């Protein structure tokens, strides 16, 4: 496909058995164990698989992989050889899930080392940025909240609360896969549309609207036409 | 179907493998091991209809069929984490 | 008509407007009504009681206390005991001998 | 044993950093029970120096033991302290600061001797042994008055008597959630500020029997509020400290058991690698 000058996904559904079914193969010809019992050509066979997604002139293949930690073990050499290659991780919690928010992504953990100045730009790095440091906080003010209650926090830290509420809640949204499950059309929202809502928030404009107008709703463009009827 | 101890199925195999000289891999585990167990394992399934119909010639129609599987297997000490486990 | 309060050191046992009450004073009984000319006693182990607004009628046992009045206000600074025991010096003696021994 | 007891170690310790979280909010909630137990308090005290007030600095004033000044020869304290353990250095920052003070006098070759509240006071105070003449312990949450009584008595009796020139309270003060100080505060003689009036005693109370009985146990009395409000603001100051050191134990806990885990994993993947070496070299 990608010869033909498409852009392409290739979904692997575990690199983890891909790894495993090399150390079989390897065993049964019997050639001599490394680390843990892996096979020694662990790091070219990972290299190998690898180095073919990337983009060319042409067009390029994009992978998503599931991953598996053998332990939760995050040093064992397949993990270890694995992350080398990665360049975005994304961490689904069931938490966030029993919150009702779909897509159900941890923004805390999830990274990608895109995500620099030099390369996305300063103004979505600080967007993103910005809504990292705002929901540690929260998470922290959480513990306060908890352990005793709303009435010690202050009113710049009520504000913050207030804040992440919303951008917690405008994290989500629907799928045009997801359609018989929410029963509201899909959304797609482009990255400018995305980092201009956030800075909004961020900002304080849009401060007044309810947080639940947030919710499911697509851009901050439709956000303020639900807030208009919610 | 319930399979009582298929770590000891893995202990026979083990064995066998061990006295016809063929190489080892972790746990002295045989390098097919995962294999002995999931081609057992994958077995166990429901079929629809149309594999029972063509199965049987036609006599049986409306059913389909199943085999479901309760293999046991015995962590030394609280140890998930071992090989055939 | 007047502005009860029950208190302790401890606790407010009671607050609210009040029509009479009757009080058992140092050198005898007293009854305190809208108006009375300031006035200070101790009182007794025993019962207060008291008519709230609408004449509503409530007792209060107290071991002892001192009673005051003031324009629009009494207050009884009532204690939990009588104290006049000092037997308690008593729990003062142990304190040294588990000191020396 | 990495294979055998780091496994439960880790066990262990998790299990502890799931009781110390949860202690940490038992002392947040204690410590708000007994905030409202010490604003109730302050109204009864705040009432009673008005009475004392009005009578010491109307215009007949009046002459007592308690009330009027001393020159000192001895000098007395008594002291409040915690019946159990945790709530980090709070008794020993309030002892020292007391020996501090206990020193002072002492090089002045003035005479000291203290009445104790809590037994960890009275360990350290034995273990100093330093002249100790009263002690009450075992109150723990949902202390009284009744029991204050005796201590108080003793050095009042005291004070009175000549044998005693001056007392003091020794205690620690919630300032707020976050803070709380040890501080020395005095209550014989009486030390609080003169205050002025003229419809307090122009528009003068009836006295039944006479005003000096009621000038002598209003005065015992007061010094007594003074000493049960120092009691629970104290105890209110030991929540404060026990939910702090219980957020350290939690994180501590929590600190120990990654670098166990790391650890662990060193051990796991070694004993593997060996013993594969081994069945591959014994293949000879």
């Amino acid at each position: 496909f990608r010869d033909e000058g498409r852009d392409v996904l290739l979904f692997v559904d575990n690199i983890y058995r891909y790894t495993l079914a090399g150390t079989e193969v390897s065993a049964l010809l019997g050639r001599m164990p490394s680390a843990v019992g892996y096979q020694p050509t662990l790091a070219e066979e990972m290299g190998v698989l690898q180095e073919r997604i990337t983009s060319t002139k042409t067009g390029s293949i994009t992978s998503v992989q599931a991953v598996y930690v053998p332990a939760d073990d995050l040093t064992d050499p397949s993990p270890a050889t694995t992350f080398a290659h990665l360049d975005a991780t994304v961490v689904l919690s069931r938490q966030i899930a029993s919150l009702g928010i779909y897509p159900a992504v941890d923004p805390l953990d999830s990274t990608s080392r895109q995500l620099d100045p030099l390369v996305v730009g300063q103004e979505h790095y600080d967007t993103a940025r910005g809504v990292q440091s705002i929901l540690q906080r929260y998470q922290e003010l959480k513990d306060i909240i908890a352990i005793l209650g709303m009435d010690e926090l202050s009113e710049e830290d009520k504000l913050v609360v207030a804040r992440a509420r919303k951008i917690q809640r405008f994290l989500s949204q629907p799928f045009f896969v997801a359609e018989v499950f929410t029963g509201s059309p899909g959304k797609y929202v482009s990255l400018k549309d995305t980092i201009r809502g956030f800075k909004g928030i961020m900002e304080g404009e849009y401060d007044h609207l309810p947080e639940q107008a947030f919710y499911m709703v697509g851009s901050i463009e439709e956000a303020v036409e639900k807030a208009k009827k919610l | 179907i319930i399979y009582d101890d298929l770590s000891k199925q893995a202990v026979a195999y083990r064995q066998i493998s061990l006295l016809l000289r063929r190489p080892p891999g972790r746990e002295a585990f045989p390098g097919d091991v995962f294999y002995l167990h999931s081609r057992l394992l994958e077995r166990a399934a429901r079929v629809n209809a149309e594999y029972v119909e063509a199965f049987t010639k036609g006599e049986v129609k409306g059913k389909t069929g199943s085999l479901t599987a309760l293999p046991i297997i015995e962590t030394q000490a609280g140890d998930v984490s071992a090989f055939v486990p | 008509t007047y502005h009860l309060d029950v208190v302790s050191a401890e606790q407010q046992m009671f607050s609210g407007l009040v029509e009479k009450i009757q009080v058992t004073g140092s050198e005898g009984e007293l009854g305190i009504y809208p108006g009375h000319a300031p006035l200070l006693t101790a009182i007794k182990p025993g019962m207060i009681r008291i008519v709230k607004q609408h004449g509503h009628e409530e007792f209060i046992y107290l071991s002892g206390g001192i009673l005051e009045v003031q324009p629009g206000n009494v207050t009884v600074l009532a204690d939990t005991a009588i104290r006049g025991q000092d037997l308690d010096e008593a729990r003062a003696m142990e304190a040294k001998r588990k000191a020396e021994e | 044993a990495g294979a055998k007891d780091i496994r439960s170690k880790i066990a262990s310790v998790q299990n502890t950093q799931k009781i110390t979280k949860a202690m940490e909010m038992v002392a947040a909630s204690k410590m708000r029970k007994s905030q409202d137990r010490m604003a109730a308090s302050r109204p009864y005290a705040e009432t009673m120096r008005k009475v004392i007030g009005h009578l010491a600095h109307g215009n007949l004033e009046y002459k007592h033991p308690y009330l009027e000044d001393r020159d000192v020869k001895r000098v007395g304290y008594l002291v409040v302290s915690t019946d159990r353990g945790l709530a980090g250095g709070l008794n020993i920052n309030l002892f020292k600061k007391l020996l501090a003070e206990m020193k002072t006098w002492t090089d002045k070759g003035v005479q000291a001797d203290l009445a104790m509240i809590g037994s960890k006071g009275v360990s350290f105070f034995n273990s100093v042994g330093g002249n100790v003449v009263a002690q009450v312990t075992g109150m723990g949450d949902n202390p009284s008055l009744s029991e204050l009584i005796g201590p108080v008595k003793v050095m009042l009796q005291a004070y009175d008597e000549g044998r005693l020139d001056k007392l003091y309270i020794v205690s620690n003060k919630f300032i707020n959630t976050m803070s709380q100080v040890p501080t020395i505060s005095q209550l014989l003689p009486l030390p609080a500020s003169d205050d002025d009036d003229l419809k307090h005693k122009s528009w003068d109370y009836l006295y039944e029997p006479d005003p000096k009985a009621l000038l002598d146990t209003l005065l015992r009395r007061y010094v007594e509020s003074q000493v049960y409000q120092g009691v629970v603001e104290n105890l209110a100051s030991e929540q404060a400290a026990r939910m702090v050191a219980m957020k350290a134990a939690t994180d501590n806990g929590g600190s120990l058991i990654k670098e166990l885990q790391l650890v662990y994993n060193k051990a796991r993947q070694a004993s593997i690698t060996q013993e594969l070496t081994e069945i591959v070299s014994g293949a000879a």
